[PDB]
Order: structure tokens, then C-alpha cells, then sequence
């Protein structure tokens, strides 16, 4: 009875672990582009001034 | 000069896949 | 054992909603970031 | 040319809520 | 031995709760900067017109 | 006075990868 419980728990923990590394990846790709676009907009302002 | 596009649509998909997958863990 | 499993099932249900809530938030961010990078790119052209 | 704003405030709040609610799923040992 | 299992479940829930708040904070910081950066742009566009 | 801010969530990104490895400690040994 406990083996069926522990076995589903471990399965779910494994999908959760992937969800956390997936989310950190998406958040890194977002930080990188946000900061890229911030620099482009800064560089334009620099040139325009 | 140029602003980049972000592509996380694979990450977004995977998280919805994992949400569906967690059902096969319920009891 | 029903007490562990009902507590487990309740947590997993909340987690699943959090995944879809995160993925929706990520979509919205991906949308606005993209539209803002168009705005800037057509500004530059001009 | 107009840059739009994003609002994921409802989502930010829900994640924070779930974090709170999962206290209710702690097993009393 | 539900006790230990219970405890492994409680430890994981603690850790998931921590990922969630970490994720909402990261999302928050990104919405701030994206919107700050959209005001910056829209202000520049007015400045130029 | 026109300036774009940079975002810094590297600590949250790192935390998520870390929590994920830490969950290994909560797996039940059957
Ligand atoms: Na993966
Ligand atoms: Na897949």
C-alpha cells in the first residue's frame, strides 16, 4: 500500500523537477532578451543625443 | 541598431505537458 | 493512508494549477517583449 | 509606434497564493 | 512508517512552496523592467514626434 | 532623460535549478 503511494510521489517529484529546470530556462531566455533590448534602446538614445 | 525576439514557446508547452502528466500521479 | 493520499492529491492539484498559471504568465511576457522589440525595430528603420 | 505594457499581476498573485495554500496540505505528524 | 513518508512529503512541499515564490518574484521583476522599458520607449517616441 | 533598465533575476533562476536538485533528497527509498 505504501509502495503504490511512494511510487506515485516519486513520479510526480520527477515531473516537478523538470518543471523547475524548464521554468529557470524560460526565465533565463527572458532576462537575456529583456537586457539585450534595454541595451539596444540605450544605444539608440546615445546616438540620437 | 537591433532588438531581439524571444522564443520560450517550447518551455511554455513543456510546462502545460507536465501539468497534464501530473494526473497520472494522482491517487 | 487515506489521510496521506488525500493531502498528496490536494497538493498535486494545486501544483498543476501553478504550472499552467506560470506557463500563461510566461506567454504574456513573451508576447509583450516581442511586440516591444517590433516597436523598437520599426522606430529604428524610421 | 506604441510599446505595450504586460499585466501578469493576477498570475504573480495566484502563485503566491498557492504557496500559502499548500501549508494546508502539510501532513500533521 | 507513514511517519517518514509523511516527512519526505512535507520536505518536498516546503521546497515547492519556495520554488513558487521564487518564480512569482522573478516574474514580478521581469514585468517591472519590461513595463519600465515600454514607458522609456513610448516617451522617446513622443520626444521625437 | 531616457533610459532603459536592466533586469536581474539570476538568483531566482539559480534558486530554481538548485531547488530542483534538492528535491532529490525528498525522493522515497522503496
Ligand atoms: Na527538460
Ligand atoms: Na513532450
Amino acid at each position: 500500500n505504501q509502495k503504490q503511494i511512494a511510487n506515485q510521489f516519486n513520479k510526480a517529484i520527477s515531473q516537478i523537477q523538470e518543471s523547475l529546470t524548464t521554468t529557470s530556462t524560460a526565465l533565463g531566455k527572458l532576462q537575456d532578451v529583456v537586457n539585450q533590448n534595454a541595451q539596444a534602446l540605450n544605444t539608440l538614445v546615445k546616438q540620437l543625443s | 541598431i537591433n532588438a531581439s525576439v524571444v522564443n520560450i514557446q517550447k518551455e511554455i508547452d513543456r510546462l502545460n505537458e507536465v501539468a497534464k502528466n501530473l494526473n497520472e500521479s494522482l491517487i
